[PDB]
RNA sequence: AACGUGUCGCGAUGGAUGACUUGGCUUCCUAUUCGUUGAAGAACGCAGUAAAGUGCGAUAAGUGGUAUCAAUUGCAGAAAUUACCAAUCUUUGAACGCAAACGGCGCAUGGGAGAAGCUUGUCAUCCCCGUGCAUGCCAUAUUCUCAGUGUCGA
RNA sequence: UAGAUGUGGCCUGGAGGUUAGGACGAAGCUUAUGGCGUGAGCCUAAGAUGGACCGGCCUCUAGUGCAGAUCUUGGUUGGCGUAGCAAAGAUCUAACGGAGACGUUGGAUACUGGAGCGGGGAAGGAUUUCGUGCCAACGGCACUCGUACACGAGUUGUUCGGAAACUGAGCACAACGUUAUAUCGUUUUGUUAGGAAAGUGAAGGUGUGGGCCAUAACUGAAAAGGGGCAACAGAGAACCUGGGUUAUAUUCCAAAAAGAAAUUGCAUGUGG
RNA sequence: AGACCUGAGUGUGGCAGGACUACCCGCCGAACUUAAGCAUAUUACUCAGCGGAGGAAAAGAAAACAACCGUGAUUCUCUCAGUGAGCGGCGAGCGAAGAGGGAACGAACUCGUUGCCGAAUCGGGUCUUACAAGGCCUUGAGUUGUGGCACAAAUAUCAU
């Protein structure tokens, strides 16, 4: 190996999903749709935002739409499988 | 003519961003940085512009490993 | 409050990695709070809770660098250790000449150090 | 217009953030020398081209 | 030199800025411990020896140690809107009358006193 | 007269001058000179509130060690700040898997997610993480493989 | 006049000496403040100036005296409220807002006239978008408005564009050559004095009643012409409507997917 | 049907490139200017250009100077010396060296040859407290010579 530095299961899932988003549009999409809005790290992956959700918020994710905002910050919309209410996570996650 | 009118024909880009020099002197067509000669291993450096050498020497940037290694070699270690 | 390192060294890797994943989650939701409300009491725990993840990844790296050093710094055969653990010292201090030479001499150069040594004479 | 590399996108985003004013908790600091931002770009005045 | 001293002064780190802010002990607290002067600590009762607030005793509220001043609890000043604020007397204009204990202060106080004795 | 002068007092603009000077310059001196173990450079980042800068690198305005004592300070917050001397050290760059206005693409190699099938778990592509993989040169391989109508011999 | 020379001669910055001032007000600065020196200049006074340094003398020292260089820099000024703000669409009204020519809505008359003051893109710009404020200076008039300022937001893709994955004009890493030297030259109408590569097929290894059957290892089957870029208009490319954003939509919609397709990968299984 | 020779291939173990360049070393290298013109010359064996190291570099232990009553590695300094040297359209200009006083300096050494040896060498192991100035196994390099020793028709070499 060319390293010693320790790794875990945590840092692989807490670096991707960094904090949720609260806006007029990020709120209008939790209630109306079942999406959430997390400002994911920029070099993440739509398949790894799903894994991260399920590893952090034990909910399923169907469609994870992303976009690198004009701030270098990668937003992420996340449908919650229609079986996990989104309005029951923003109230859990404390959004 | 050759003034305000011809200034309208200014569509292209001769230079884009140099991945090594970080400035806007990467000549597109023949792909070489006009200011650091990238992809040439050696950065361009000419004594006929010492003033531009000074803008590009060490210490003009962050100088990470040296501000550390110059501390270790000045304290009997290496 | 947070993790105190003087009592954190004694912990183990598997005990640290559960200690770690809990400071991550605690900071994970402190950056939820930091979005919506200000709540300096609910907030303000970030800079201690974010430097406690620092002094856990520290001791994690402080340890598994030693375990991988009390395993490679060995008299084992063909003792080639990864260059990240090999005593780091400048590129030229690494090439120049170790102590075992730069003091090494031939025959017919040892033997004058004996026949004709340098003396500690004094003049009167 | 619509094509910008991501790297060229990362560099205008680093400029949209640098174009905010000095917050009014800075000028009550003990001995600062800052009253204005004096590096604020305006998109019309001066261009970045990167 | 002139130039290097006014730089090592104003460019002095925080732990240096505390021995450059030491105040003389009172006439009857020095021979109590047989030393000359101490760096001012938060909650050490003092008395101003110079200035508009001279001869005004108080307890050091803080050592605002980049303004180069200490804040006395009874030395206040009024703003325009009634709100009362604290003026900073340079420690050398102050004379300590009280100390705050420590197993690191009545140990260094006799490190300074072992110089005398 | 009004205007235009013109001298005086007072104002405005202006920012000289003086006073100051944590800067410059010059001179001298005491020691030790970066990088494939990834430098210099630049790129993007990181603060409870930070745009620049300074500091730092996803341990991010710092973690560790010692050694010091009670602050930091715009104001929150909090039973640390300062100084020094083992780590962490992102994307690049000599940049070296290939490329490159692609935050792109592989080849090995582990391990770790996630799952459909399937046997409560097990590795399918998919997707992360990490190492290795550039050329040249030197050394070398218990008899590691080879080429030659070069030499010779069984 | 050019020039020369003298001056116990004038002046500025600083040094070595000396004498001496200064918060009971130093430098500086102002002048119908006088006086006194032929003069350079000095000294005084008086400042409803200034706030902390400094004068005389003897030597020393120099970045030492300015009106004039189309001097240099900064600032001001005249002309001067002057030239002008004259090409390109004529605003008119109500009542409403507003601190108030301004805006909004209605009505009116128009202008652009489908090679547009239209709707979309590339190049380029990169927040100018949006909303809510705001109105200091910027929009050469003005503004309650703004592409301005502030805050907040805003860009959603199996299928669209790009890449992964084509070749063109061409480029040139390697090698090789040359060069004191390379950052030089050759280089797809196929490289190189030139040994430039796992795509396949296999015996053997492996669960187990020595073979039924199966993955795998590590070999190694012929096979010439090293790689590699270069096209957001060439080639290529699996998605279409309907609709519920302050600003995105062939991107979003969740289960009477608003629907309907196509399609790639791997899988289980009905058809032989 | 094998050795050797000459070449390959990847496996290991490494290294090189890059930065810095004030000084330093090599190559390259002008012109403006001066000569009241200018082409020799001067500028200048300079600037720029290519390359390369160091804490200094370079030089350095006489195929040296001298012509003396001789000196004795290199470097540096004062000096010789702007030279009664000298080069030069003998013009403009240029221009050293020995010696001397110094600094420094316990400053000298080792290959090849020669003779005597001839694998005593080197490298991979291993064993020992890491001992590799050693032990003891090693064809693995090496006999196309690693290593050891001696310094002159004058010394003493050479072994217990
Ligand atoms: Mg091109
Ligand atoms: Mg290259
Ligand atoms: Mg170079
Ligand atoms: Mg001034
Ligand atoms: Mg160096
Ligand atoms: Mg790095
Ligand atoms: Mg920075
Ligand atoms: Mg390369
Ligand atoms: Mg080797
Ligand atoms: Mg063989
Ligand atoms: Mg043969
Ligand atoms: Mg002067
Ligand atoms: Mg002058
Ligand atoms: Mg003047
Ligand atoms: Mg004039
Ligand atoms: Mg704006
Ligand atoms: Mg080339
Ligand atoms: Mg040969
Ligand atoms: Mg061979
Ligand atoms: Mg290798
Ligand atoms: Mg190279
Ligand atoms: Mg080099
Ligand atoms: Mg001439
Ligand atoms: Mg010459
Ligand atoms: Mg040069
Ligand atoms: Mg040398
Ligand atoms: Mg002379
Ligand atoms: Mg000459
Ligand atoms: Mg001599
Ligand atoms: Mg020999």
């Amino acid at each position: 190996s060319n390293r010693v530095t320790v790794e875990s299961k945590d840092i692989a899932a807490f670096s991707v999903i960094r904090y949720p988003l609260t806006t007029d549009k990020a709120m209008k999409k939790i209630e109306e749709n079942n999406t959430l809005t997390f400002i994911v790290d920029s070099r993440a992956n739509k398949t790894e935002i799903k894994k991260a959700m399920r590893k952090l918020y034990q909910v399923k994710a169907v469609k994870v739409n992303t976009l690198i905002r004009p701030d270098g910050l990668k937003k992420a919309y996340i449908r919650l499988s229609a079986a996990h209410d989104a309005l029951d996570t923003a109230n859990k996650i404390g959004l | 003519t050759k003034g305000t009118t011809s200034m309208g024909q200014r569509h292209g880009r001769t230079h884009i961003l140099c991945r090594r020099c970080g400035r806007n002197s990467y000549h597109v067509q023949w792909e070489r940085c006009a200011a650091c000669a990238y992809p040439r291993a050696s950065r361009r450096r000419y004594n006929w512009s010492v003033k531009a050498i000074k803008r590009r020497r060490t210490g003009t940037g962050r100088c990470r490993y040296l501000k550390v290694v110059n501390r270790r070699i000045a304290n009997h270690f290496k | 409050h947070h993790m105190k390192i003087k009592d954190l060294r004694e912990k183990s890797k598997d005990d640290l990695l559960k200690t770690l994943t809990e400071y991550k989650k605690e900071l994970s939701q402190l950056r939820v709070v930091q979005q919506t409300g200000g709540a300096e009491t609910r907030l303000g725990r970030i800079r201690p809770i974010r430097k406690s993840i620092a002094r856990i990844l520290t001791v994690l790296n402080q340890n598994e660098r030693s375990n991988l050093k009390m395993f490679y710094a060995d008299r084992k055969l063909r003792c080639k250790t990864p260059k990240v653990l090999r005593a780091k010292l400048t590129h030229r201090r690494r090439l120049a000449l170790k102590e075992n030479e730069k003091n090494r001499k031939t025959s017919r150069q040892m033997r004058q150090a004996h026949k004709f040594p340098k003396r500690v004479y004094a003049v009167k | 217009g619509r094509f910008k590399p991501l790297a060229v996108k990362k560099k205008y985003a680093k400029k949209m953030n640098q174009n905010k004013p000095v917050p009014y908790w800075i000028r009550l600091r003990t001995g600062n020398r800052i009253k204005w931002n004096e590096k604020r770009r305006h998109w019309r005045r001066t261009k970045l081209n990167y | 030199s002139r130039r290097k001293a006014r730089r090592a002064h104003f460019q002095a780190p925080s732990h240096v800025r505390r021995v450059l802010m030491s105040a003389p002990l009172s006439k009857e607290l020095r021979a109590k411990y047989n030393v000359r002067a101490m760096p001012v600590r938060k909650d050490d009762e003092v008395i101003v020896k110079r200035g508009t607030f001279k001869g005004r005793e108080g307890k050091v509220t803080a050592c605002y140690r980049l303004k180069w001043v200490i804040l006395i609890d009874k030395v206040n000043r009024e703003k325009a809107n009634g709100s009362t604020v604290a003026v900073g007397i340079h420690p050398s204009n102050v004379e300590i009358t009280k100390l705050k204990l420590t197993h690191h202060r009545k140990s260094i106080l006799e490190r300074k006193d072992r110089s005398s004795k």
